[PDB]
């Protein structure tokens, strides 16, 4: 299964503990929320609770080389967990099947749906049953009060792919507490505009988000949490003008603003 | 910088009802793990509580199963732990553990603990003997002084000498284990031959459990 | 039943990197995390390792860690080995919706070899004996190595009843001290001759006379 | 504290290729030889595999045995899985001057969904009432599944006290049978009117009434 397009949420993921594994190769595990993923691919299979560790890279055995191989430089994660008595009935489950015999190894990330005769001897059996050829598909047999190391579990493999793509999968949107009235920068999705967020007393149609003037300016963005309307403005600049009364007359001089609003006089022209 | 508290120890009793406390601040207390661990004075480390973040989940060790209980609120950022049906193994030091994004990260969050231990069979009246050795000799280990407290329980006992206005030269012995369970030490310091009748010696004797302060004067016979 | 071994006593060395090994039972212990923590001898504790791979921030990175599957154990490697290293390690992983800790690995070690005991005797005064009630200390102190025996000593046969002794404690004089106590009864202070408390070390016999006269 | 972890049941299929795993905790069971022995129930047990990749004489090739050293588990492999598999097998190992064994893996199961019950009831005879004791049996075979329960009705109240129930048994025609013992006084059985045992199954209820007129 492919997932995309959508805002990562692994919150519920390891704030819950009815899972037994949550072993994450590659990536450490403290840090998902602040990484972007392009791709999210997530398998699910029933596997014993003896193999369990053969999920894991670098290990071999009838599952990790015969049915399910992961590569070396696995960059995800794996869920697994417990699950008996949904999965096993009184008279326990035999619907169940896995693979014992191959031609030879699986590469990584492969799987088959053949269920031919599989061939260990050097002369044919002719495609029928008998001997030096088997049928390597085998069902599996569940008890309901086997072996605690024999209960079945569900294991649920991600997998983080990077490619040249734009990133679909981002960890949940941070919104931090709006402030007003201050020199202060914001990326409301599709500017980084710096600037003072003052209260407007025009209205806006219930379909926008953006809005400009007559010198085409992106002056006013609609909040979208809270459903306001706040105005962007440059800060402040200026130029530092002085004035002086001249040689042999004095020696001090005053500081003049162009038009910086604020011993000190609140002129016209300025400050 | 995350700033912890424990308040819920320093009294003993067996097989009843007791509240720790543990308050946290610098955080949010409302999206991440929270634990309860302690361990036993010259023993090592042991788990005994978690709970998720909401207190909708809780687990203990099979050891204290059935009884224990926890819970938690996020409006005044602190946590609950109550106790009941206590035993003699319970004298621990507990630290309130706080967790980062489950139970397979770690630990990594320990607070200072308050000092928890249990006693039973009550409490007996201490006695206050402030021996006087009038008459002895010099090149020893006491010149001239003498206090036991015998017939106690249970530990600790508050030793004090003239109010607590000396401090030095003073050594307590430690308590010592007779046949019937009993304790019993001694403190002595070193002060002159000179002043035995021209300085006041008193030896102060408290005892928290028996709420017992006798002071008693030094006379030599 | 899931449990961490590991040994209570290593890296008693100086100025060299050595490692600590601490070993699953159960089941594999590279399925979940496993962690190191740091404590303090009589403080509250901290954590060298988490993730089983990675460092908090302002831990020096003379430590490091490793994982082999071959054995089920996790080692942890120590390269400094500084005058700061004075604690005890444990081991903590998770099974299934509990928590197992380890047992604990000290690690403490990173003028006169014969000193005279000092033995003092503080018989009953008259305030003991109107009680009913005598007690006898027998004080010892500044004893090297702490492995003496206290006996009593009556006018023709030793005593074997009342007498306790406790084990010797730490003092601030790179000695140690212990005492005495014994419970007697005023007819027997004044029917025998002459009291004694003997106390044994390695090669040396301290022995003290008193009289009921007084 | 060395102990090998293995299942109880496994192999319950018709015929194919099937592993069983037994790992050891306290040690490596890679560093001495592991066994495995069969047991058939009721006679001497055997040895399917010794020195942990072998077969005695006689034994047929079908078995089979490897050694995973990452899981500390071993794996014993059967393939033809004929007719004459009805044991459970044990995993032993040697750690210090001791021997362990395992817990025991059972290995037993390698026309009509609905059989009547047949129902039996024995009433006491005089030979049980002049010994001031009466016996009740209620006999119930041939049923399936085995999950019946069996109650005893009075002439006008339901009895609780003195009412026994067993497991049921395989017999040997590929049902189960249990039984039920009622004791009981005689001043009771003559003021009554008719005894009744009744049996409960799978959409099922066969009743049975006596009376105690003879
Ligand atoms: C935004 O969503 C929150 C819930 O997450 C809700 O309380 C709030 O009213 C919403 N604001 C809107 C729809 O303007
Ligand atoms: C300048 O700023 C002050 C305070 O910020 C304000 O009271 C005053 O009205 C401003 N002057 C102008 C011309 O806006």
């Amino acid at each position: 299964k492919r997932i995309s397009n959508c805002v990562a949420d692994y919150s519920v993921l390891y704030n819950s503990a009815s899972f037994s594994t949550f072993k994450c190769y590659g990536v450490s595990p403290t840090k998902l929320n602040d990484l972007c993923f392009t791709n999210v691919y997530a398998d699910s299979f029933v596997i014993r609770g003896d193999e369990v560790r053969q999920i894991a890279p670098g290990q071999t055995g009838k599952i990790a080389d015969y049915n399910y191989k992961l590569p070396d430089d696995f960059t995800g994660c794996v869920i697994a967990w417990n699950s008996n008595n949904l999965d096993s009935k009184v008279g326990g489950n035999y619907n169940y099947l896995y693979r014992l015999f191959r031609k030879s190894n699986l590469k990584p990330f492969e799987r088959d749906i053949s269920t031919e005769i599989y061939q260990a001897g050097s002369t044919p059996c002719n495609g029928v049953e008998g001997f030096n050829c088997y049928f390597p598909l085998q069902s599996y047999g569940f008890q309901p009060t086997n072996g605690v190391g024999y209960q079945p579990y569900r294991v649920v493999v991600l997998s983080f792919e990077l490619l040249h793509a734009p990133a679909t999968v981002c960890g949940p949107k941070k919104s931090t507490n709006l402030v007003k009235n201050k020199c202060v920068n914001f990326n409301f999705n599709g500017l980084t505009g710096t600037g003072v967020l003052t209260e407007s007393n025009k209205k806006f149609l219930p379909f926008q988000q953006f809005g400009r003037d007559i010198a085409d300016t992106t002056d006013a963005v609609r909040d979208p949490q809270t459903l306001e309307i706040l105005d962007i403005t440059p800060c402040s600049f200026g130029g530092v003008s002085v004035i002086t009364p001249g040689t042999n007359t004095s020696n001090q001089v005053a500081v003049l603003y162009q038009d910086v609003n604020c011993n000190v006089f609140q002129t016209r022209a300025g400050c | 910088e995350v700033q912890l508290v424990e308040s819920g120890g320093g009294l003993v009793q067996p097989g009843g009802s007791l509240r720790l406390s543990c308050a946290a601040s610098g955080f949010t207390f409302s999206s991440y793990w929270m634990s309860w661990v302690r361990q036993a004075p010259g023993k090592g480390l042991e788990w005994v509580a978690n709970i998720k973040q909401d207190g909708s989940e809780k687990y203990y060790v099979d050891s204290v199963k059935g009884r224990f209980t926890i819970s938690r609120d996020n409006a005044k950022n602190s946590l609950y732990l109550q106790m009941n049906s206590l035993r003699a193994e319970d004298t621990a030091v507990y630290y309130c553990a706080r967790g980062q994004l489950g139970p397979w990260v770690g630990v990594d969050y320990w607070g200072q603990g308050t000092l928890v231990t249990v006693s039973s069979a009550s409490t007996k009246g201490p006695s206050v003997f402030p021996l006087a050795p009038s008459s002895k000799s010099t090149s020893g280990g006491t010149a001239a002084l003498g206090c036991l407290v015998k017939d106690y329980f249970p530990e600790p006992v508050t030793v004090s000498w003239n109010s607590g206005a000396l401090t030095s030269g003073v050594h307590t012995f430690p308590a010592v284990l007779q046949s019937s369970g009993l304790y019993s030490l001694s403190s002595v310091v070193t002060v002159p031959s000179s002043s035995l009748g021209t300085q006041t010696y008193i030896c102060n004797v408290n005892h928290k459990p028996s709420n017992t302060k006798v002071d008693k004067k030094v006379e030599p016979k | 039943n899931f449990m961490l071994t590991q040994p209570h006593s290593v890296s008693e060395s100086p100025g060299k990197t050595v490692t600590i090994s601490c070993t699953g039972s159960s089941g594999s212990i590279a399925s979940n995390y496993v962690q190191w923590y740091q404590q303090r001898p009589g403080s509250a504790p901290t954590t060298v390792i988490y993730e089983d791979n990675q460092r908090p921030s302002g831990v020096p990175d003379r430590f490091s860690g490793s994982i082999d599957s071959s054995s089920n154990s996790a080692s942890l490697t120590i390269s400094g080995l500084k005058t700061e290293d004075e604690a005890d390690y444990y081991c903590q992983s998770y099974d299934s919706s509990n928590w197992v800790f380890g047992g604990g690995t000290q690690l403490t070690v990173l003028g006169q070899p014969k000193a005279a005991p000092s033995v003092t005797l503080f018989p009953p005064s008259s305030e003991e004996l109107q009680a009913n009630k005598a007690t006898l200390v027998c004080l010892i102190s500044d004893f090297y190595p702490g492995a003496v025996t206290v006996a009593w000593k009556a006018d023709s046969s030793p005593v074997k009843a009342g007498v306790e002794t406790t084990t010797p404690s730490k003092q601030s004089n790179n000695k140690y001290a212990a005492s005495s106590y014994l419970s007697l009864t005023p007819e027997q202070w004044k029917s025998h001759r002459s009291y004694s408390c003997q106390v044994t070390h390695e090669g040396s016999t301290v022995e003290k006379t008193v009289a009921p006269t007084e």
